[PDB]
RNA sequence: GUUUGACCUCAAAUCAGGUAGGAGUACCCGCUGAACUUAUAUCAAUAAGCGGAGGAAAAGAAACCAACCGGGAUUGC
RNA sequence: GUUCUUUGUAAAGUGCCUUCGAAGAGUCGAGUUGUUUGGGAAUGCAGCUCUAAGUGGGUGGUUCCAUCUAAAGCUAA
RNA sequence: AUGGUGAA
């Protein structure tokens, strides 16, 4: 009989903020213009530059059809870092 | 402030009990005083502290030899209950609406993840059981507004009392697990988030007159077990949710299934797939690059044709959706 | 090393030599079975037992209609070492590892086998939903010397492994594996077989507990008949 | 030094022979106050809707123990080596002698009190065993003897 | 197993449930305790001091009293 | 008095027949050094070398008999 | 004598 009941039917406080929610895509798509897909040399200077201080966290690619796209292993590395914003936020 | 060792001797609890204390009610940081005393009085320490006592209890009982009396310990062992911690971070529900962006995130992740030794596979159930609930309330609701099929996955929003609140999805390829994650705070977090979601969907359900929770039809979860399978019992407001309205389509093997049923299943259309077998379709989703059927009686497209359709609402013309064509350019909805 | 007590040497030596036995009793009776010399033996006829939960057995012959079937490594009998007649076996299917698991075809020639590694495995009949999720869960494709075994990630390195045969994504592979296609042999053996996770994974005061319990319900749900004519046990694999 | 009956103890059995004795012991522990109990329920739930045979248990009393012993109804006793009132137990071993019941010295009583479901048991001992035990009992009480009379016949002797 | 848990012991908690201090003191129960006063004896197992409860306190149902036809807890006259 | 409950092969008492049948140790006592009494058998109390048996031991009178069972405790008059 | 008080 748990999650059976109405709960409903907070951060006002001056010492107390909310939670900012993570901003919209940034041009991440699929089958986006040839003008995202970015340059070999710069594709190079975004892998080579250090973690958590990129403009991006992926290349965006001309993928030929939808069946092509492949998997993504590293949404759990940016979960985990959001997770860990949520509770490792000065306010 | 006061360092986080003094907060933690302060609360004389484990640093991992201090931390999961920490993420539910939300303490931020070098954390203030008056905070920290205010959260001793939680009876979730009070929780911690008789679990401490019932491992202690049980390991001593092991190691007697006396599988019993462990047996019969565990057996009465009731968990914590997060039902009121949910209140007071969220007093009102539109509350809980907004913030439910995360919590679906989160649960869509762990419901692909693999079983692992990290996490039970009883964990991964209940969160694929929970994206069940909530593709099907979706799609009966028709709440689906913008898909953007990204690098990182699918960009869903649904409108939830037009709170237009976005998540993503993964993809179902397999998921190689980093060892830098610590999946013991993403854990409590997991958890946070399937009690907020069971809550937030026995509102939902009973604000639409729905008996929750539904169960799942038992014929297709040995075939198409996913949001179809998820059968609800009960006991329009724009064009996107009239698309594609008593529109019976054909999925190829190549396209995927899963994310292409749901969008199907909001817009109002019927999905036939031939993988199911492992008639009377107006289009057929296929992705080959060369195609032999070719009948007349069916109208083949691509998935970005429906893509497009639910981001613009338009209803496009299917002039450049052919397959074995290149597709238009794919843009930010935002 | 560690020193031997003779406790453990005698267990496993006679362990060891009723396996033998029991081995060499059933391939007797399967080569005369086939001889087709059937006039003096227990029974003829295959079975095969279906136990699902409370508990119920079903008895079902055995027909020469081809049925997909999936075997999981199980770790036993404990004291049991692995005779060279189930190892050759063992290793044609490359499931030495614990829990592997791979999808073979059922056929009158895969039935004796399947009698001798029926203690050491679990088999069972598989829904096409089960089969989908795993293999979207788990898979491993070696990639170039070629000693990388990186996860599935990308349908067009389907299509570069194969490509001749129209496996272009892993749902060909899915369909062709669940199907009785004609290239469930070829994929079958390129799929590296998953390596499932084990059951508790998990070592501690609650994992402790909760591990002999599950070993308490495997002997009751998991039974060795020993017997020459014993039936295939089957489980519901849908379950795990 | 000490007197040839203090020193007595501390000169327990083997390895194996503690391991298979406790072992066998493990097979009658006494149920605890949840397994009697929970049985008790069970037998008036059916005496409220509507011939057991003689239950056994491995008998520990240090008083129940020693009246048990010098009657002869005892076949194997467990002796306690670390009892704090050494005096409640250095006539144990003589008595068993005269009285001719096997008997065993063991490190601990928190291992006697383990298999008893208690925290301490100072001694531990068998009267009565299933006849599937019978055989195995006597093997023990043999292998008992032979490596606790004859390999320390002198635990008596020589301070 | 270069490792875990038990038995035993020793300490901390502004933890939970509990109690002793002191006053009064005529009577009681124990320790201690002198001189005047009178020819070891005697004031005197008293005065004072110390510790402990009550409305009374101690003692109390014989390793008793008796040598009789035996009596039968202690207590006070 | 009025009643509501009784509970279960539960408990107790008497006579007869059979089989068993357990009692307090640095304790008594002796020795020695102080205290107590008007007490001749300092009994009683106090330090300490020593320290026992269970058809036994203590208390007494006569060559045997008489009484009790100490080294634990409660009890209103 | 007992019990206490003060103090170039």
């Amino acid at each position: 009989e748990n999650y059976q009941y109405d709960l409903w039917g907070n951060d006002h406080v001056m010492h107390l903020r909310a939670p900012k929610l993570p901003p919209p895509t940034n041009e991440e798509s699929y089958n986006p213009p040839e003008e995202y897909l970015l340059s070999p040399e710069e594709k190079e200077a975004w892998e080579n530059t250090e973690y958590s201080e990129r403009e991006r966290n992926f290349i965006p690619q001309k993928y030929s059809a939808l069946r092509k796209v492949p998997g993504y292993g590293e949404s759990i590395r940016e979960r985990f870092e959001r997770s860990l914003d949520l509770y490792l936020a000065p306010r | 402030f006061i360092t986080r060792s003094q907060a933690v001797r302060k609360l004389q609890v484990s640093l991992a009990d201090f931390r999961r204390l920490c993420i539910f009610k939300g303490i931020y940081p070098f954390y203030y005083a008056k905070d920290i005393q205010y959260l001793m009085h939680e009876p979730v320490l009070a929780k911690f502290r008789e679990h401490k006592t019932f491992a202690r209890k049980l390991t001593r009982a092991l190691g007697r030899g006396e599988v019993s009396s462990a047996k019969r310990l565990e057996e009465n062992r009731d968990s914590y209950t997060l039902d009121h911690i949910i209140k007071e971070r969220y007093p009102s529900f539109p509350d809980a609406i907004r913030d439910i962006d995360d919590a679906l995130n989160m649960l869509f992740l762990f419901s692909n993840l693999p079983s692992t030794n990290q996490v039970s596979s009883k964990i991964i159930n209940d969160a694929q059981k929970i994206c069940n609930q909530w593709l099907a309330y979706v799609a009966k609701e028709r709440l689906v507004r913008k898909v953007f099929v990204s690098i990182k996955g699918v960009y869903y929003q649904a409108n939830i009392k037009g709170e237009e609140v976005r998540w993503l999805v993964p993809f179902k390829f397999p998921e190689n697990i980093p060892s830098d994650v610590d999946f013991r705070i993403m854990l409590t977090f997991l958890e946070f988030y399937s009690t907020l979601l069971h809550f937030v969907l026995y509102k939902l359900y009973t604000d639409s007159g729905l008996i929750y929770p539904p169960k799942l039809d038992l014929k297709k979860d040995k075939i198409i077990s996913g949001l179809s399978s998820y059968i609800l019992e009960s006991r329009y407001d724009s064009p996107v949710a009239s698309l594609f309205s008593a529109f019976v389509f054909y999925v190829s093997r190549e396209v995927p299934i899963d994310i292409l049923e749901f969008l199907i299943l909001s817009c109002g259309g019927n999905v036939i797939s031939e993988a199911a077998m492992d008639s009377k379709v107006t289009h057929q989703i296929v992705d080959r690059p060369v195609l032999k059927n070719k009948v007349a009686g069916r109208t083949y497209i691509q998935p970005q044709w429906i893509f497009d359709c639910i981001n613009k609402g338009e209803l496009v013309p299917a002039n450049k959706y052919l397959p074995g064509e290149a597709l238009p350019p794919h843009l930010s909805p935002w | 090393n560690k020193f031997v007590r003779a406790e453990s040497i005698v267990a496993k030596t006679l362990a060891t030599s009723r396996e033998k036995e029991r081995i060499k009793r059933v391939s007797i009776l399967e080569d005369k079975k086939a001889k087709n010399e059937t006039q003096h033996i227990a029974s003829g006829k295959d079975f095969i037992l279906k136990i699902t939960e409370g508990l119920i057995r079903e008895k079902t012959t055995y027909d020469g209609k081809p049925a997909l079937l999936f075997i999981v490594r199980v770790r036993g009998p404990l004291a049991v070492n692995i005779p060279n007649k189930a190892f050759k076996i063992l290793s044609l299917l490359r499931l030495v590892e614990t829990n592997t698991g791979v999808f073979v075809k059922l056929t009158k020639n895969v039935y004796p086998l399947l009698k001798v590694i029926a203690p050491y495995v679990v088999i069972g009949k598989p829904s096409l939903s089960s089969i989908r999720s795993l293999i979207q869960k788990r898979g491993r494709i070696i990639y170039k010397a070629e000693p990388h075994e990186i996860v599935l990630n990308d349908n067009n390195i389907v299509e570069e492994q194969l490509g001749d045969h129209g496996i272009i994504c892993v749902e060909d592979i899915i369909h062709e594996i669940a199907t009785m296609g004609e290239s469930f042999s070829v994929c079958n053996f390129f799929l590296q077989p998953f390596k499932l996770n084990r059951e508790v994974s998990g070592f501690g005061s609650l994992n402790r507990l909760r591990k002999i319990k599950q070993r308490e319900a495997e002997s009751r749900t998991r039974q060795f008949s020993n017997a020459a004519t014993a039936p295939v046990i089957e489980v519901d694999i849908d379950s795990l | 030094k000490v007197p040839p009956t203090i020193a007595q103890f501390q000169y327990t059995l083997d390895r194996n022979t503690a391991a298979e004795t406790f072992k066998l012991f493990n097979k009658y522990r006494p149920e605890t106050a949840a397994e009697k109990k929970e049985r008790l329920t069970k037998e008036a739930a059916a005496v409220a809707e509507g011939a057991s045979p003689k239950p056994y248990a491995v008998k520990y009393g240090l008083n129940h123990v020693v009246a048990l012993i010098e009657n002869k109804k005892a076949k194997l006793v467990l002796i306690a080596n670390d009892v704090d009132p050494i005096e409640l137990v250095v006539f144990l071993p003589a008595l068993c002698k005269k009285m001719g019941v096997p008997y065993a010295i063991v490190k601990g009583k928190a291992r006697l009190g383990t298999l008893v479901n208690q925290k301490t048991s100072a001694v531990a001992a068998l009267t009565e065993v299933r006849a599937e035990d019978e055989a195995a009992l006597a093997k023990l009480v043999s292998t008992i003897d032979a490596n606790f009379a004859d390999k320390y016949d002198e635990v008596k002797k020589h301070w």
